[PDB]
């Protein structure tokens, strides 16, 4: 709760704003590397956030592209993060677990 | 003699693919030239050390 | 009348692109266009007999590969689009000059 | 059986593009001279006489 | 030891004058064609 969990909070914020993806308008779990789970929880998202995705995505490829960086208040603040698929990504690593414990008896 | 200058290049000269390679290649040909002899005036001033003393040793042959 | 009454500026033409992406709809639509001259310009003539060549086409036309313009014979029998159409507009001082079509995702680079 | 090609539509055809293969000829030529530097050929050019005699 | 010594910085001279002139203008080449890309601006438009 206290000084020690707001220092572990402030460390993780750092590490954060070090980070940098924040600074292309990306959120974390569009950084994500793409494999089988993933692609999968990509699939499954709803209209509205895979649209969302895509627009960000593209925002940042274009920034990249350009060199450039978005103004400072426009980058994404750190826990305003959403973490838009870890469910998904969570119950799709869940399902190919059960698979693979099937998968040994 | 400058907006109009670029026109007539392209009017002329650009337009075509055809002249644009003919002026091409017919400006490879006296810039070949211009930039060697050019050139070499840049080399030969920068030095004096090769063949100026040719002058001498020659012509007694 | 008297003051209070103004005239047409001239409307530069720009020539560039606009592309509203939208997986969702089934068929694309294009639209290019060349900055063609006015309604005064003696020209339009000899433009709209050019476009009248080109032409248009649409799948409910008989007639496919026999058509007499070459696009619209290579449209039907290679199947590169539903419908096109060639246009003039005509503005004060300027027009859009080109053509429309409208095809299949698959399609649109065949068929420009 | 090359009759396929001769009429009056074939005959338009190929004078919309004699400026054309013509002024493609005039690139090859020079084009030609200029990379073998063809002594014949470029004596008779005003400048790049750089052959002198 | 270096008998062509003299020839390739004649060369030399001649590869630094035609870079000068060659690498800005392939540069601007480039950045002409890139230009579609450099200045395309993205919007954003979602139902609702």
């Amino acid at each position: 709760v206290s000084a020690s969990s707001r220092w572990l909070e402030g460390i993780r914020k750092w590490y954060y704003n070090a980070a940098g993806f924040n600074k292309l308008g990306l959120m974390r779990d569009d950084t994500i590397h793409e494999n089988d789970d993933v692609k999968e929880a990509i699939r499954r998202l709803p209209e509205n956030l895979y649209d969302d995705r895509v627009f960000r995505i593209k925002r940042a490829l274009d920034l990249s592209m350009r060199q450039q960086i978005l103004p400072k208040e426009q980058w994404t603040k750190y826990e305003e993060d959403k973490s838009y698929l870890e469910p998904y990504l969570k119950e799709v690593i869940r399902e190919r677990k059960e698979r693979e414990e099937w998968a040994k008896k | 003699v400058a907006p109009t200058l670029t026109a007539r290049l392209y009017s002329l000269l650009f337009r075509r693919t055809s002249t644009f390679a003919l002026t091409i290649v017919v400006g490879a040909l006296f810039f070949e030239r211009a930039f060697d002899q050019g050139a070499d005036a840049i080399y030969e001033h920068i030095n004096e050390g090769k063949l100026w003393k040719h002058i001498k040793h020659k012509y007694e042959n | 009348d008297e003051d209070a009454v103004p005239t047409l500026s001239p409307c530069r033409f720009t020539g560039s692109q606009i592309c509203h992406r939208e997986d969702g709809l089934p068929l694309a639509h294009v639209a290019i266009a060349v900055e063609g001259p006015g309604w005064a310009h003696p020209d339009n003539v000899a433009l709209q007999v050019a476009n009248a060549i080109i032409g248009h086409y649409d799948c409910t036309y008989g007639g496919g590969a026999h058509l007499s313009s070459p696009l619209a014979s290579i449209a039907a029998t290679n199947k590169l689009c539903q419908s096109f159409q060639t246009f003039n507009i005509c503005y004060a001082d300027t027009g859009l000059l080109g053509a429309h079509f409208v095809c299949d995702h698959m399609s649109i680079d065949d068929m420009m | 059986m090359l009759t396929r090609f001769l009429g009056p539509r074939y005959r338009q055809l190929a004078r919309n593009w004699v400026p054309t293969a013509q002024l493609w000829g005039a690139v090859g030529a020079v084009g030609l001279v200029w990379a073998t530097d063809w002594r014949l050929i470029l004596d008779w050019v005003p400048y790049i006489n750089g052959k002198f005699k | 030891a270096e008998p062509e010594h003299d020839h390739r910085k004649r060369m030399g001279l001649k590869m630094l004058l035609m870079m000068g002139l060659l690498l800005p203008l392939v540069y601007a080449m480039k950045r002409h064609k890139w230009s579609v890309l450099k200045s395309r601006k993205l919007a954003y438009r979602p139902p609702k």
